[PDB]
C-alpha cells in the first residue's frame, strides 16, 4: 500500500512521517516537488534537511531553518510567472550545507513516451541519509507500471542528527485556479529479507520478497 | 624413529610476502582535535555537543601520550593501534559532568544521567577522554553554568539530545511554566565550586564513537603510504583492511561509493585503491599439503616430496623449511601437485606408493624413486569365436584366506574421573 | 601467528581433524577398487562382433573418443553435473571457493580413463568368455551358447534360446536402445550419483559460510580484530573465533564420516553386485 | 602384514586412547592442564574460572572419543554381520554366490579363530589346463536336431563328442546323451552327425 | 520378550528424546536454567553472559 498524493492551491504537501525511509517515484516535468524537508522540527528549531534537488544540483541544506506553513513559490508558471518568495523563508541558524555536481533531472518539459520514472529511495539511518536513485524511461504516464530495476546509491553523508519526521518541498489567486497536473507516492521501508539475483555483471536483476507469499517464503529458504 | 614404505602428509607449505604495502588516501590536514580539547568553555551534559571530525588526518598518540587526562579508556579498540588504523566518520562529543558521573559515561550504564541526557550504546566502540577542568570552569560563588536534566517522561535512546525545557509531572497534574504540584524544572544547575570535594568537581569530558570498516574511510592515521605492486604475494593495507595475498588488475564494476568486494566467506578478494580509484583482484597465496614419499627406512633413506595442489613453476618461485630439493632436474609435474626426486619413467608397472590421478612411485633399481603411470593389469585378447570353446582338462585346488574384524577392545571411561580426577 | 598459538592450547584436535579426513580419503580410492579391480587381465573384444546377433555397441568403448568410454558412459557423464566448481578437466589450481580456507580436494587414485578400462575389460570377458573368467583364465565360448547356458541357469531348456535366437536378440538389441533414450531423455535417472556430489558441495559450502559468524566476537575478520586491539583483549575476542570454528570444523567431519559410512556401504553392496551379478548368474530374487 | 585388517583395528583403538590421554595435558585457555595446582593456587571464585576452562575441553575430548568409538563401533558391526554370514554360507554348506567364498568354484571353507576377528580357509575348484575345441549348439542326425542334456558338444577336428563343460571327458554323442526339439531349419550353427 | 529388537528401538529413541528435553533444566554455568528468569533479572549487558 502506498499512498498517492495531488502536487498542486491544493497543496496536498503535509508533514509525513519518515518511518525508516520512503519510495518517491513520479514522473512530470518541472521536478514540481524538487526539495523535501527531514528532521523532528521542520520549523527552524532543529537543523531540518532542505534538500532541493534542482535542476542545477542537489543542494544539501540542513540547516535550522524556517518553513512556512506554506514554503512554496506559488509560481503558476505556463498558466512562467511568480506569485510569492516563501520556498526559503530564512536561515535563522545552520549546521551543515553541501553541493553536489550540477547533474539535471529530465524535468524539462517533454512528456512524449515519458521518460521521467525517476524512482528515488529516501533512507535516513544511523545517522545518515541515502538517496538511492534510478533513471527508469517508461512508457505510460497513469498510475506507477510493471517492471523491475535496482537503484544505484547517490549520496551518502555522515549527517548523525536525529529524524523523526519528513515533508516535502513545493515550488507551486484561488480563482479559477488550474490544478497542477503533477503527483507523488510515498513508500513506506520496513525491516524484509529480500533474495537479491545478481547477474555476471554485479546488476541486480531480480529479487524475491522473503514475506510475500509461501512460495516466495520457499524461494528464499532453499536460496534458489 | 622408523617410518614404513608409503607417503605421509607433512606440514603445509605456502607462499610467505614478499613484502608490506600501505594504501591510505592522502591527506595532510590535522583533525581539530585542538578545537575540541582546548575549546573555551564546554556545553552541558543535556546540552551535550557533536562536532564532526572528517577529511583529515588524526595523530591519536599525541592525545594518548598526555597525563592531563584522568581518564582514557577505549571499548572497541586499542588507543595504540589508532595510529594505524583508517576510519569511516568520528564523532566528538564535548561535556561537563559531575565527577562521580564519570562511571556512569561508560557503555552498559545506567542512572540519572544515563537515563536523561547521555546514553552510551550496549556496543560502543571509541575513546572516552575526561579530565579535571575544576580550576577552569569552577567559580567560589557556584558557576551554575553547567545544569543537567533530572526530570523526563521517558528515558531517553543512546545519543539522543534533550533541550526542551518542559516541565515534567512525575505526579500526574500537569502544569507548566511555573513550577508546583509534582512539577518542576527539569533541568538543574550543578554546585561546581573550587571548594567542592573531589567527585563533585566538574570534569571536561571529550568521546570519539568513530564507526569501523564499514564504508569508504575518510579520517586516518599519520603513517605515510607506500608503493603499490600487484602479481606479487604481498601483505597489503587499504584503509585499515590489512591482509595477505596476490594483487592483479580486475574488470570489476565497484559503484562510485564502494570500496571493498567481500566474499562467500566474508573476506574481501577485490580492492579498490584509495590513491588511484582502480579495483584490483585479492587472492591468498598459493599453499598445499606437502606429502613425503618414502620406501621403508631400512630399505632405504631416499625420500620424493610432493607439493600437492600447485603446479610446480611456483615451487623455484617458504613454510615447509628445507628448499634444498629446489635444485630440482627431476622435477615432475604431476596432476596432484609437483614431484621432486623422483625419476619420470614411461614404464607402467602395478601401484606400489598411491600418488593420485593414475601415478604411483616405486623404489626400483643404481637405486632411485621413480614414477609412473601405474598398469591396471596385463593385456590379454579372448580367442572368442563362434565356433571355438575352450574346456579345462585339468585342475587345481586352491585355498585362500580372509580375514574379517569380528570385535574391538571393550573400553569403558568414567566421566567424572577423566574430567574431574578426585575433585 | 597470534590465533595459532592460541589453537595449541586445545591438544591435539586439528590433528585428529586431519587423521579423520585422511582417512575417508584413503577409503574413497579403496572404494573403486573393490567394485572395478575385480579382473587382473585387461580383456579386450575380438575385432569381429559375431555375437549371435547381439549388439553391444552402445556399451562397448568407442575407439574415437579420446577417453575410450562407451556411448552410454558417454551420457552418463554429461547427466551428472558438478555444483561449486572443478574437483576432473582442471589443467590448473583447484580455482574453488574453498581452497581460499585452507580446503582441498584431492584427485582420485584412479583415474576416469582408467575406470573405463576396468569396466570394459569386465565388459569384454563377459561377452567373449561367459562367467569363466570371474574363476580363472577366460574361457572363451559362442555368445549364443553362453545364453543357452543362462537359459538352463534359469529353468529354460536351451532349445528354446537356439530356436528363438533372432527374437531374442533383437529383444535385447531393442532393450538397450531404450535404456540410451531414457538416458538422453529424462534427467533424474542419476539421481543418486548428483545427491552425493550436492551433499559434499552443501556440507563444504555452510562450513565456508561459517567463517563469517562472529560467535560472539566483535567481529568475524582475524585481522580485524589484531588490527584494533592488542594482545591482552584481542585474545578474549579470538578465543570466540577459534571456540566457534572448531566446532565448526567438528561438525563437518562428523557428517563426512557418518556420509563415508554409508557410501562405503554403497560400495560394499556395488562390488558384491560386480562378483555376483556380472561376473556369474545369480539366483538371488 | 597378512593381519594388517585386524592390526589396524587394534593400532586405531589404542591411538584413540592415547589421543584421549593426551588431552588431559591441554590448557584450554586455563593457567595450567594439572587440576590440582589450580586449586593448590587459587581460591573458590577465580578457581571456577580456570576449572570451568578445563571441563569445557575435557568434555569435548571425551564426546570426540565416543563419537569416534560410535562410528568404529558400526564399521566392526558391518564386519562382524559379513563374517557371521560367510560362517553361515560358506562354512555351514556351499555357496553359489561368486568370489564370495573365495575366487573360484567353491567347494568348502573351514574357520580359523584370531584375535578380535575370525579368518576363513576358503577353499575352490579352479580349471587349470585348457584346450581349445571346435563346438557346435546341436546335432543334425536324421532330420531332427540333438541338444545335450547337459554338456557341450566338440570336436576334436574329426569327431564330435559330449562332454561336461567343466572337465574334458569326451563321450559319444547318444540318444542318453542327448535330447530332440524340432528339426534342423532353425538351429543357427547346427551341423551334421551322427546320434548313436 | 520375543519382539526385543523392535522394543529397543523405541526405548532408545524416547529415551534420547527424554535426555534432550531433561537438558534443558541445567544451568551449564548460568545463574539459573530458567531463559526467562535472567531476562527478568537482569539488564541486556548482564543477560547476555
Ligand atoms: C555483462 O557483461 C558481459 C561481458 O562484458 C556482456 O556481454 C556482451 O556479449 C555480447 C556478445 O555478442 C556483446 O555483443 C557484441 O558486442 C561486441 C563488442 O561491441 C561485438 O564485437 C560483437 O560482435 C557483438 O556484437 C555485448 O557487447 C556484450 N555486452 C557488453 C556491455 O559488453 C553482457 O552483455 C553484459 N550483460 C549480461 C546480462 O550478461
Ligand atoms: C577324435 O576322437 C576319435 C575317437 O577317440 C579318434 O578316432 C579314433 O582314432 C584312433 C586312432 O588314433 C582309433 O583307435 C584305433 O582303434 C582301432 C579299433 O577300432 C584299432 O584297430 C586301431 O589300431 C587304433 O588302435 C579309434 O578307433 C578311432 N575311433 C573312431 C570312431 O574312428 C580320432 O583320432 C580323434 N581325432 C583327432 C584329430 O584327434
Ligand atoms: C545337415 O543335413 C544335410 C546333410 O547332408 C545337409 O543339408 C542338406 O545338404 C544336402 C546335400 O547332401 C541337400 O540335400 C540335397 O538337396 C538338393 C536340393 O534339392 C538336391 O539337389 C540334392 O540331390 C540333395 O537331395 C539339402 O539341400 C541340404 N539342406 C537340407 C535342409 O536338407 C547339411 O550337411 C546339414 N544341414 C543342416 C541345416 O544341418
Ligand atoms: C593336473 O595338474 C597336476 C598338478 O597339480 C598334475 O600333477 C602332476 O603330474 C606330474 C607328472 O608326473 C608330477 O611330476 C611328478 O612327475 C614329473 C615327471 O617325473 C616331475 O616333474 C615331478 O617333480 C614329479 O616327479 C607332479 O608332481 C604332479 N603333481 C601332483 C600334486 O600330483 C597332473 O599331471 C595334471 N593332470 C593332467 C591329465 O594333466
Ligand atoms: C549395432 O547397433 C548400432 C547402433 O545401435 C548400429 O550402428 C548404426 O549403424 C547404422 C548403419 O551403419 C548407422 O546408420 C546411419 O548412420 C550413418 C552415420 O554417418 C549415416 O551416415 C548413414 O546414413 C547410416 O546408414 C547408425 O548411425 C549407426 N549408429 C552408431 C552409433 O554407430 C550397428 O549397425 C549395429 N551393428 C550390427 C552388426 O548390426
Ligand atoms: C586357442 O586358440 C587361439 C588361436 O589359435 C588356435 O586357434 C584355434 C581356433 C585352432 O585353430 C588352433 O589350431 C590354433 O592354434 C590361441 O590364441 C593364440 O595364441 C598364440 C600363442 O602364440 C598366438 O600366436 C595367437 O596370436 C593367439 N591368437 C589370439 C586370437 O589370441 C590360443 O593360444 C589357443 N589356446 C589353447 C589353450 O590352446
Ligand atoms: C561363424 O563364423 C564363420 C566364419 O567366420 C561363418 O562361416 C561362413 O564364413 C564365410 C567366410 O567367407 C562367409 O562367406 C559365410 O557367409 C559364413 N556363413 C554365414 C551364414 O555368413 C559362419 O556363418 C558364422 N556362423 C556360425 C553359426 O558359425
Ligand atoms: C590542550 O591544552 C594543553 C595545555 O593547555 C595542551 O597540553 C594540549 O596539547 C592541548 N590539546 C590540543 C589537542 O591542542
Ligand atoms: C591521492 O593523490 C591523488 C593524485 O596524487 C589524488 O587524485 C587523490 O585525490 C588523493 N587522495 C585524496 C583523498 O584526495
Ligand atoms: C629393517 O632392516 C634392518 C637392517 O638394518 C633389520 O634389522 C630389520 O629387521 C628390518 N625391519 C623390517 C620390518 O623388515
Ligand atoms: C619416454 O619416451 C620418450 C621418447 O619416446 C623419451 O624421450 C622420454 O625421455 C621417456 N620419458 C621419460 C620421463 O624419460
Ligand atoms: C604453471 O603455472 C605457470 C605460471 O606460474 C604457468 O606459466 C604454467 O603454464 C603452468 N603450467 C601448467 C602445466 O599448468
Amino acid at each position: 500500500n502506498v499512498t498517492w498524493f495531488h502536487a498542486i492551491k491544493r497543496f496536498d504537501n503535509p508533514v509525513l512521517p519518515f518511518n525508516d525511509g520512503v519510495y518517491f517515484a513520479s514522473t512530470e516535468k518541472s521536478n514540481i516537488i524538487r526539495g523535501w524537508i527531514f528532521g523532528t522540527t521542520l520549523d527552524s528549531k532543529t537543523q531540518s534537511l532542505l534538500i532541493v534537488n534542482n535542476a542545477t544540483n542537489v543542494v544539501i541544506k540542513v540547516c535550522e531553518f524556517q518553513f512556512c506553513n506554506d514554503p512554496f513559490l506559488g509560481v503558476y508558471y505556463h498558466k512562467w510567472m511568480e506569485s510569492e518568495f516563501r520556498v526559503y523563508s530564512s536561515a535563522n541558524n545552520c549546521t551543515f550545507e553541501y553541493v553536489s555536481q550540477p547533474f539535471l533531472m529530465d524535468l524539462e518539459g517533454k512528456q512524449g513516451n515519458f521518460k521521467n520514472l525517476r524512482e528515488f529511495v529516501f533512507k535516513n539511518i544511523d545517522g545518515y541519509f541515502k538517496i538511492y536513485s534510478k533513471h527508469t524511461p517508461i512508457n505510460l504516464v497513469r498510475d506507477l507500471p510493471q517492471g523491475f530495476s535496482a537503484l544505484e546509491p547517490l549520496v551518502d553523508l555522515p549527517i548523525g542528527i536525529n529524524i523523526t519526521r519528513f515533508q516535502t518541498l513545493l515550488a507551486l489567486s484561488s480563482s479559477g485556479w488550474t490544478a497542477g497536473a503533477a503527483a507523488y507516492y510515498v513508500g513506506y521501508l520496513q525491516p524484509r529479507t529480500f533474495l537479491l539475483k545478481y547477474n555476471e555483471n554485479g546488476t541486480i536483476t531480480d529479487a524475491v520478497d522473503c514475506a510475500l507469499d509461501p512460495l516466495s517464503e520457499t524461494k528464499c529458504t532453499l536460496k534458489s | 624413529f622408523t617410518v614404513e614404505k608409503g607417503i605421509y602428509q607433512t606440514s603445509n607449505f605456502r607462499v610467505q610476502p614478499t613484502e608490506s604495502i600501505v594504501r591510505f588516501p592522502n591527506i595532510t590536514n590535522l583533525c581539530p582535535f585542538g578545537e575540541v580539547f582546548n575549546a573555551t568553555r564546554f556545553a552541558s551534559v543535556y546540552a551535550w555537543n557533536r562536532k564532526r571530525i572528517s577529511n583529515c588526518v588524526a595523530d591519536y598518540s599525541v592525545l594518548y601520550n598526555s597525563a592531563s587526562f584522568s581518564t582514557f579508556k577505549c571499548y572497541g579498540v586499542s588507543p595504540t593501534k589508532l595510529n594505524d588504523l583508517c576510519f569511516t566518520n568520528v564523532y566528538a562529543d564535548s561535556f561537563v559532568i559531575r565527577g562521580d558521573e564519570v562511571r556512569q559515561i561508560a557503555p552498559g550504564q545506567t542512572g540519572k544521567i544515563a537515563d536523561y541526557n547521555y546514553k552510551l550504546p550496549d556496543d560502543f566502540t571509541g575513546c572516552v577522554i575526561a579530565w579535571n577542568s575544576n580550576n577552569l570552569d569552577s567559580k567560589v560563588g557556584g558557576n551554575y553554568n553547567y545544569l543537567y536534566r533530572l526530570f523526563r517522561k521517558s528515558n531517553l535512546k543512546p545519543f539522543e539530545r534533550d533541550i526542551s525545557t518542559e516541565i515534567y509531572q512525575a505526579g500526574s497534574t500537569p502544569c507548566n511554566g511555573v513550577e508546583g504540584f509534582n512539577c518542576y524544572f527539569p533541568l538543574q544547575s550543578y554546585g561546581f565550586q573550587p571548594t567542592n570535594g573531589v567527585g563533585y568537581q566538574p570534569y571536561r569530558v571529550v568521546v570519539l564513537s568513530f564507526e569501523l570498516l564499514h564504508a569508504p574511510a575518510t579520517v586516518c592515521g599519520p603513517k605515510k603510504s607506500t608503493n603499490l605492486v600487484k602479481n606479487k604475494c604481498v601483505n597489503f593495507n587499504f584503509n585499515g583492511l590489512t591482509g595477505t595475498g596476490v594483487l592483479t588488475e580486475s574488470n570489476k564494476k565497484f559503484l562510485p561509493f564502494q570500496q571493498f568486494g567481500r566474499d562467500i566467506a566474508d573476506t574481501t578478494d577485490a580492492v579498490r585503491d584509495p590513491q588511484t580509484l582502480e579495483i584490483l583482484d585479492i587472492t591468498p597465496c598459493s599453499f598445499g599439503g606437502v606429502s613425503v614419499i618414502t620406501p621403508g627406512t631400512n630399505t632405504s633413506n631416499q625420500v620424493a616430496v610432493l607439493y600437492q595442489g600447485v603446479n610446480c613453476t611456483e615451487v623455484p618461485v617458504l613454510t615447509p623449511t628445507w628448499r634444498v630439493y629446489s635444485t630440482g632436474s627431476n622435477v615432475f609435474q604431476t596432476r596432484a601437485g609437483c614431484l621432486i626426486g623422483a625419476e619420470h619413467v614411461n614404464n607402467s608397472y602395478e601401484c606400489d606408493i598411491p600418488i593420485g590421478a593414475g601415478i604411483c612411485a616405486s623404489y626400483q633399481t643404481s637405486q632411485s624413486i621413480i614414477a609412473y603411470t601405474m598398469s591396471l593389469g596385463a593385456e590379454n585378447s579372448v580367442a572368442y569365436s563362434n565356433n571355438s570353446i575352450a574346456i579345462p582338462t585339468n585342475f587345481t585346488i586352491s585355498v585362500t584366506t580372509e580375514i574379517l574384524p569380528v570385535s574391538m577392545t571393550k573400553t569403558s571411561v568414567d566421566c567424572t574421573m577423566y574430567i574431574c580426577g578426585d575433585s | 601467528t597470534e590465533c595459532s598459538n592460541l589453537l595449541l592450547q586445545y591438544g591435539s584436535f586439528c590433528t585428529q581433524l586431519n587423521r579423520a579426513l585422511t582417512g575417508i580419503a584413503v577409503e574413497q580410492d579403496k572404494n573403486t577398487q573393490e567394485v572395478f579391480a575385480q579382473v587382473k587381465q585387461i580383456y579386450k573384444t575380438p575385432p569381429i562382433k559375431d555375437f549371435g546377433g547381439f549388439n553391444f555397441s552402445q556399451i562397448l568403448p568407442d575407439p574415437s573418443k579420446p577417453s575410450k568410454r562407451s556411448f552410454i558412459e558417454d551420457l552418463l557423464f554429461n547427466k551428472v553435473t558438478l555444483a561449486d566448481a572443478g574437483f576432473d578437466i582442471a589443467a590448473r589450481d583447484l580455482i574453488c571457493a574453498q581452497k581460499f580456507n585452507g580446503l582441498t580436494v584431492l584427485p582420485p587414485l584412479l583415474t576416469d580413463e582408467m575406470i573405463a578400462q576396468y569396466t570394459s575389460a569386465l565388459l569384454a570377458g563377459t561377452i567373449t568368455s561367459g562367467w569363466t573368467f570371474g574363476a580363472g583364465a577366460a574361457l572363451q565360448i559362442p555368445f549364443a551358447m553362453q545364453m543357452a547356458y543362462r537359459f538352463n541357469g534359469i529353468g529354460v531348456t536351451q532349445n528354446v534360446l537356439y530356436e528363438n535366437q533372432k527374437l531374442i536378440a533383437n529383444q535385447f538389441n531393442s532393450a538397450i536402445g531404450k535404456i540410451q533414450d531414457s538416458l538422453s531423455s529424462t534427467a533424474s535417472a542419476l539421481g543418486k550419483l548428483q545427491d552425493v556430489v550436492n551433499q559434499n558441495a552443501q556440507a563444504l559450502n555452510t562450513l565456508v559460510k561459517q567463517l563469517s559468524s562472529n560467535f560472539g566476537a566483535i567481529s568475524s575478520v582475524l585481522n580485524d580484530i589484531l588490527s584494533r586491539l592488542d594482545p591482552p583483549e584481542a585474545e578474549v575476542q579470538i578465543d570466540r573465533l577459534i571456540t566457534g570454528r572448531l566446532q565448526s570444523l567438528q561438525t563437518y567431519v562428523t557428517q563426512q564420516l557418518i556420509r563415508a559410512a554409508e557410501i562405503r556401504a554403497s560400495a560394499n553392496l556395488a562390488a558384491t553386485k560386480m562378483s555376483e551379478c556380472v561376473l556369474g548368474q545369480s539366483k538371488r530374487v | 602384514s597378512a593381519l594388517g585388517k585386524l592390526q589396524d583395528v587394534v593400532n586405531q583403538n589404542a591411538q584413540a586412547l592415547n589421543t584421549l590421554v593426551k588431552q588431559l595435558s591441554s590448557n584450554f585457555g586455563a593457567i595450567s592442564s594439572v587440576l590440582n595446582d589450580i586449586l593448590s593456587r587459587l581460591d573458590p571464585p577465580e578457581a571456577e574460572v580456570q576449572i570451568d576452562r578445563l571441563i569445557t575441553g575435557r568434555l569435548q575430548s571425551l564426546q570426540t572419543y565416543v563419537t569416534q568409538q560410535l562410528i568404529r563401533a558400526a564399521e566392526i558391526r558391518a564386519s562382524a554381520n559379513l563374517a557371521a554370514t560367510k560362517m553361515s554360507e560358506c562354512v555351514l554348506g556351499q555357496s553359489k554366490r561368486v568370489d564370495f567364498c573365495g575366487k573360484g568354484y567353491h567347494l568348502m571353507s573351514f574357520p580359523q579363530s584370531a584375535p578380535h576377528g575370525v579368518v576363513f580357509l576358503h577353499v575352490t575348484y579352479v580349471p587349470a589346463q585348457e584346450k581349445n575345441f571346435t563346438t557346435a549348439p546341436a546335432i543334425c542326425h536324421d532330420g531332427k536336431a540333438h541338444f545335450p542334456r547337459e554338456g557341450v558338444f566338440v570336436s576334436n577336428g574329426t569327431h564330435w563328442f559330449v562332454t561336461q563343460r567343466n572337465f574334458y571327458e569326451p563321450q559319444i554323442i547318444t540318444t542318453d546323451n542327448t535330447f530332440v526339439s524340432g528339426n534342423c531349419d532353425v538351429v543357427i550353427g547346427i551341423v551334421n552327425n551322427t546320434v548313436y
